[PDB]
Parts: structure tokens; C-alpha cells; sequence
């Protein structure tokens, strides 16, 4: 293990996804996809 | 690296003719009043970078020693 | 950051300061990829024109960071770096083609609500998450304005700054810039009257890119910040390096035996 920990878990936010809880703005770049 | 507006003659890697970066064989002629800028073949010298420069708070002597 | 705003607090947990010892000063923007790894352009290390050429010793890496200047002592982390390693074809000639690097920690650290590595795009993500038009997601300690009266100072943010801007077709880049823009570069930021605006700035560079998957909810740095003429102006871009397109090199070096 040359990488270490972390992969497995990447991009999760303890305070955002991890909470089931959105940030102020990432709506909108989900808008940005969509519209 | 942000190009920023060159500050005197002779410099390079800064912005000279209007949003265009003077590269490296090449150096900035400045314009003073009603002239433009030139970037012209030549050596220039860089735009020395502004440092990044605050009041921070001292970390642990630790971290330096 | 010009035209962000405050980041809430564990926004952007990947984020890192790079940090000169002496004179105590931010150098530049980095990211957390692991326990162990921290991701930033590499002319934030090596930049010739500046005679800039940092080894392990002049360097302190700050993850957990909310404020700018203040010490987090409850909530940030500050490590020292065991290797810096510079893409090999980093061309800091004709605008940095490559611009990457890999920090090796001195230490692993531990994660907390504050501090989490980002995901590294794969081929799918890329295919996915890179179209003109979807936007990204930029964070850094940067000037909040390319230019300034009395001091640079005066621009300068207390808190870590985020904005959202999305990316532009390569013909668009390239047609912004009289500069040779390479397939290891992309550029992001609104064309003008979108009636929007906002783009990294001085201080910022080496920072990351990200875009979140609607596909699995995760956090991927497409980007680094890289380079730019100017910040925020009318018919500009910022660039920044393809991270996935340099993802094999990032492989090698962390599958390398040594570390
Ligand atoms: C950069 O770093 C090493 C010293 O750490 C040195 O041998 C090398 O020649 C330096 N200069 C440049 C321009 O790479
Ligand atoms: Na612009």
C-alpha cells in the first residue's frame, strides 16, 4: 500500500454527503447539467 | 501563474499587448502617454512575482526547526 | 478567488495550502488525494523565470483550513513533505504544458470533518463530467482581484473563497488566446454578457478543479489550476491542467515501489 487510505471513500464530505446535507451551491451545478 | 500588466520596459511573461502575454524571447517596449505597448523579439526579464504576502498567526517553532 | 464567496465550513476537506517556511507565506493552492498525497501543479515547485526551485526543506503543506491566516490549532493539520515529484515533461516553455506534481507527506494524517481526499476522475467521469457548459467548482486563498489600489493587501480574503464556472469548448479556448494550447489544458470561466463571471486568480494556482457525479454523489478534481491571462477579464479564460489526461503519470509515481 503505496497509496495509503482513502480511495474507497473519496469525494464524500463528513459535513455534506456524508449528513445527507447540500451545500449552498452545488444546485446550481446540477442545473448546469440539467438546463 | 496569473499574467498580470507589465510594470516597465524590458520585462516579459506579463501582459503587453492588451490581454496577451509577452513570452519568453521577447520583451515589452511600454507605451507612455497615447502610445501602445509592443511586445518585440529580445531578451526580457520576468515580472518579478508579488508575494503573496500576509499577517498569519506563528504555527507550533516546530515546524521550522 | 475573484467573484466567489466565504466557503461554508468542510466544503472543500481536500483543500491545501502550500506554505513557505521562511518568510511565512501561501504559495499556492494543492489538493488531498489520499492519507498521504497531495496533488498541485508543478509550477508551484519549479518555475525558472522566478529562479523558483523548492525542495522538501523550504515547504510546509496546511489541510483543514477555513481561515486564511489565522492558526486552526483544533482543526488544521500541517505536515511536512517527504518528495516532491515533477511531471518529467513539465515544459514551463510555451505555458506549462503538464503542469502537475505529487507531494509526498512526511506523515500520514488522520481524516476528520475538515480534512478527506477528493476522487480522481476515470475514464467514465471524464466521458461523463467533461462537456462544455457543465460547470466545476474552484476554491483557493487567492487575490479577489487581479489589480489594486494601495496594497495587495487589500485584496486578499480571510476565508477560503469558492466559485462555480463552467467549461468552455476548446475552440473557444483557443480562440481567446494567442497562447498554444495543448490536449493537457482545458479553460473554464463565462463568455462575456453570460451575465456572470468569476475566475481564479494570484495565489490560487495549483488549487483544484472539481466537479460532483450526479452518478454516485462524489467529489472529482478534473483540474488544477494552471494559468491564465489576467483574472476575470472580459473574452478570458482561466486554464487549467487535464488531470485525467495525467493520470497515468500520477499511477506510475504512486505505484512506484519507493513510494
Ligand atoms: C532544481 O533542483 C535541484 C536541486 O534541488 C537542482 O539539481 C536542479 O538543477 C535545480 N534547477 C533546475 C532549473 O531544475
Ligand atoms: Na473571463
Amino acid at each position: 500500500k503505496t497509496f495509503g487510505a482513502g480511495e474507497a471513500d473519496c469525494g464524500l464530505r463528513p459535513l455534506f454527503e456524508k449528513k445527507q446535507v447540500q451545500d449552498q451551491t452545488e444546485k446550481e451545478l446540477f442545473e448546469s447539467y440539467i438546463e | 501563474v496569473v499574467y498580470t500588466d507589465c510594470t516597465e520596459s524590458g520585462q516579459n511573461l506579463c501582459l503587453c499587448e492588451g490581454s496577451n502575454v509577452x513570452g519568453q524571447g521577447n520583451k515589452c517596449i511600454l507605451g507612455s502617454d497615447g502610445e501602445k505597448n509592443q511586445x518585440v523579439t529580445g531578451e526580457g526579464t520576468p515580472k518579478p512575482q508579488s508575494h503573496n504576502d500576509g499577517d498569519f498567526e506563528e504555527i507550533p517553532e516546530e515546524y521550522l526547526q | 478567488i475573484v467573484e466567489g464567496q466565504d466557503a461554508e465550513v468542510g466544503l472543500s476537506p481536500w483543500q491545501v495550502m502550500l506554505f513557505r517556511k521562511s518568510p511565512q507565506e501561501l504559495l499556492c493552492g494543492a489538493s488531498l488525494i489520499s492519507d498521504r498525497w497531495v496533488l498541485t501543479a508543478a509550477h508551484c515547485l519549479l518555475y525558472p523565470p522566478w529562479d523558483k526551485n523548492f525542495t522538501v526543506d523550504d515547504l510546509l503543506v496546511r489541510i483543514g483550513k477555513h481561515s486564511r491566516t489565522r492558526y486552526e490549532r483544533k482543526v488544521e493539520k500541517i505536515s511536512m513533505l517527504d518528495k516532491i515529484y515533477i511531471h518529467p515533461r513539465y515544459n514551463w516553455k510555451e505555458n506549462l504544458d503538464r503542469d502537475i506534481a505529487l507531494l509526498k507527506l512526511k506523515r500520514p494524517i488522520e481524516l476528520s470533518d475538515y480534512i478527506h481526499p477528493v476522487c480522481l476522475p476515470d475514464k467514465q467521469t471524464a466521458a461523463k463530467l467533461l462537456h462544455a457548459g457543465f460547470k466545476g467548482r474552484v476554491t483557493g486563498w487567492g487575490n479577489r482581484r487581479e489589480t489594486w489600489t494601495t496594497s495587495v493587501a487589500e485584496v486578499q480574503p480571510s476565508v477560503l473563497q469558492v466559485v462555480n464556472l463552467p467549461l468552455v469548448e476548446r475552440p473557444v479556448c483557443k480562440a481567446s488566446t494567442r497562447i498554444r494550447i495543448t490536449d493537457n489544458m482545458f479553460c473554464a470561466g463565462y463568455k462575456p454578457g453570460e451575465g456572470k463571471r468569476g475566475d481564479a486568480c494570484e495565489g490560487d494556482s495549483g488549487g483544484p478543479f472539481v466537479m460532483k457525479s450526479p452518478y454516485n454523489n462524489r467529489w472529482y478534481q478534473m483540474g488544477i489550476v494552471s494559468w491564465g491571462e489576467g483574472c476575470d477579464r472580459d473574452g478570458k479564460y482561466g486554464f487549467y491542467t487535464h488531470v485525467f489526461r495525467l493520470k497515468k503519470w500520477i499511477q506510475k509515481v504512486i505505484d512506484r515501489l519507493g513510494s
